[PDB]
């Protein structure tokens, strides 16, 4: 559901046909990794009121919330908790709550039991160890969900990286006929992957070496190719595996040193560089940092409310207009800064807080003060500055304070705090109009013929069975993972026919524009 | 002769005009290399 | 019934008979729908403004304890800043409705100790809980009607 | 009052029927300031339209 | 208003030549049609 509202919201020329097939194949590679896991009135204290409440909310966010042993264990344990997971994450949530509740219930007095943060209980005995069992248990859990990314996630990333890679070598001369953008660190930073010997890990074939080799080798040094792409001793190679094929000795547990250095260089710089990655890694020193004994428990509710769906939904509409709402805030600064001088020429007489017998205090002397003075109450006071001045009854300079004072009100409270409350409204319109979109694309259009729903109801209940007992846009996967779990020699024509222009990308073979009933109108109807 | 086509592709300009015979009619002409040069400019792309 | 029933125990207990029965005619109902229209979101985003209101409450009973006393004469009896609830409580209760922020119930900022990260603390409240959070809570029942 | 009743009234930080009172005002200022006012303002937003 | 216009001028442009009166409805029946006689055939930059 996500990849189809993706690819209608931006479409635009063959560039769609090519985005699903690139999608059937990810996929693929996800059922790959799955099936590797599988095995009057009463009296209201606080506490009860804050008890009573705090159900409500929780209530509330939950309707919508020996080396052989050793090798077996750790390997089925690293396999179940993936398994699980999207259940640890569900009680990193909860403990947040628990954690914080006992915080709730502190006490700060000069009186040892420097200021004293004694922890005062309640009534009963208990919460106050339980802080410190739920503050180990948090961590326990919380690190848990590291591992458990490490094995479940992370494959996915590497595969899309190593595939976009392999084509922009072999279909594409990127690397090799002038250069990449040498602007993005992306394409900068798989530079040195090339030259390890296990560059294709993930991807299925690890022949893209050999390929680009013949392809793009005719017209280039070919010993310089023979040294950029790694592949080192051309003769070697293509003089290897030849004659037999030997069984290399086991070295297992023995020579973990010598590994491919470059290879996991590279893979790290993948891992630190992942959004999702860095925020469960944030998710941690947080953690452990909260047993430094203080309040850094605090801040994981706050980035955790985040994970129901209503919050998301709710919260892009302010990160929509990021730069423009940003932006309006710049343009108050300037303004009440330009307001600033015209007071500091004329009305510095007016700026006092009255203090009796002396006026110590002055906020206008200071070009510092005088603008901060305006910001920081100035905006606040509902109804600008004509409420913390002096009176201007004094007929001198009377009038010009009275229009002074008004085309501020009307300048930089009634209309510039109109456009911050206008920009938040009109990003509400502008996601609703998306989610609408999206739905009536593809109920007129079969996402695969260019037909609309008028051509297909000439037969009663046409349209809907054209969506499904044809072409469905799910069949397609199942028919390209039919091929490649099939022998090359037992293809028949129509499907080697296919499985030739899979190997080139070229996406001739989908309709397009007559789909089986076009063809065959005036034959048989 | 797919080389020599390709040589000069981006050079051989193509429109479509209508008249003297009621029929849609094709017409080709030499593009110059100047004037495909000072047309992609970034003031001039984005005054269109 | 059980409500005019009730009423006869001699109370005000008819006072709730019009409330309920003003969505008899047809106008009230359209209107009505649109706040029950977006009801999970509307209820949802309150719970929003709870948790942050409470993130700002740890911040200042570490840094700003010296501050939210009532100036009573001679002594000091009243402080809402040591207890985590009263701290808390005083923020919900007065810091929403204050319409500016919880700048105007604090101890003046004048003296220079701690004095800028005071107007840092207050602006940011104003900007975050009052023009932003409280616009959308006006935005969703306007967006009701479209 | 902008702001509900709660300023002008009786401070209650009488132990006696504290609670109440923060409920009682809290209450009235989402209803009858935050949301009906608002309704107002947006019929006449939403004319233009 | 003004985010209406912005979507009105992309929509008008992406299903009308702006030269040829056709939409883009009969530009399609040849797979991959419109596109092409938007860019080989008049495309308002080579009347230039
Ligand atoms: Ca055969």
């Amino acid at each position: 559901r996500q990849f189809i509202f993706d690819v209608v919201n931006e479409g635009g020329e063959a560039e769609k046909m090519e985005l699903f097939v690139s999608f059937c194949e990810d996929t693929i590679f996800e059922m790959q990794i799955a099936a590797q896991i599988s095995e009057r009135l009463r009296r209201l204290t606080a506490r009860e009121a804050a008890t009573a409440l705090a159900a409500l909310l929780w209530a509330v966010v939950a309707r919508a919330g020996f080396w052989g042993e050793l090798e077996v264990q750790r390997v089925k344990f690293l396999n179940y908790l993936s398994r699980n997971f999207y259940t640890l994450r569900f009680l990193a949530l909860f403990l947040a709550f628990a954690i914080n509740f006992i915080l709730l219930f502190y006490k700060v007095s000069d009186s040892p039991p420097n200021m004293v943060y004694y922890f005062l209980e309640e009534s009963t005995g208990y919460m106050e160890p339980a802080l410190w069992c739920l503050s180990l248990l948090h961590t326990l859990v919380a690190f848990l969900c590291i591992i458990g990314y490490n094995c479940l996630k992370v494959p996915l990333v590497i595969f899309k990286r190593e595939k976009e890679l392999a084509r922009k070598l072999e279909f594409d001369g990127l690397y090799i006929t002038e250069q990449p953008g040498d602007d993005d660190v992306k394409g900068q930073w798989d530079r040195l992957v090339l030259n390890t010997p296990s560059f294709p890990s993930n991807y299925w074939d690890k022949f893209v070496k050999r390929k680009v080799l013949d392809k793009h080798g005719d017209i280039f040094g070919r010993e310089r190719i023979a040294e950029l792409l790694g592949m080192d001793l051309a003769s070697l190679e293509i003089t290897a595996h030849n004659e037999r094929k030997p069984d290399p000795p086991p070295g297992l547990l023995t020579w973990l040193m010598s590994i491919d250095v470059k290879y996991q260089i590279w893979k790290f710089g993948v891992i630190f560089t992942d959004n999702s990655f860095l925020y469960l890694g944030w998710y941690m020193v947080m953690s452990l940092l909260g047993h430094y004994n203080n309040f850094f428990f605090a801040a994981h509710l706050l980035d955790i409310a985040m994970g129901v769906k209503t919050l998301r939904t709710i919260l892009s509409s302010v990160t929509h207009n990021g730069k423009q709402l940003v932006m309006t805030v710049g343009l108050l600064a300037v303004v009440v800064y330009l307001y600033t001088v015209v007071a500091f020429n004329f009305f510095r007489k007016f700026y006092n807080k009255s203090e009796d017998e002396d006026e110590p205090d002055m906020k206008c002397d200071d070009m510092m003060t005088c603008y901060l003075f305006h910001m920081y109450v100035g905006v606040r006071a509902g109804g600008g500055i004509g409420d913390e001045i002096e009176d201007p009854a004094g007929d001198e300079y009377e009038l010009y304070r009275v229009v002074f004072d008004i085309t501020f009100f009307f300048f930089v409270i009634v209309i510039l705090l109109a456009i911050i409350q206008g920009l938040i409204i009109d990003a509400f319109g502008e996601l609703r109009d998306q989610q609408e979109q999206v739905k009536e694309d593809m109920e007129t259009k079969c996402f695969i013929c260019g037909i609309g729903s008028d051509y297909f109801d000439t037969t009663p209940h046409g349209f809907e069975t054209h969506t499904l007992e044809e072409h469905n846009l799910a069949n397609y996967m199942f028919f390209l993972m039919y091929l490649i779990n099939k022998d090359e020699t037992e293809h028949t024509g129509q499907e080697s026919y296919v499985w030739k222009m899979y190997q080139e990308r070229c996406w001739d073979f989908f309709p397009a524009g007559d789909c089986f009933r076009k063809q065959y109108e005036d034959q048989l109807s | 002769a797919e080389s020599i086509l390709e040589y000069f592709r981006p050079y051989l300009g193509r429109i479509e005009i209508m008249g003297a015979s009621r029929r849609i009619e094709r017409i080709y002409f030499e593009i110059s290399e100047t004037n495909r040069a000072q047309w992609e400019m970034p003031q001039v792309k984005e005054s269109k």
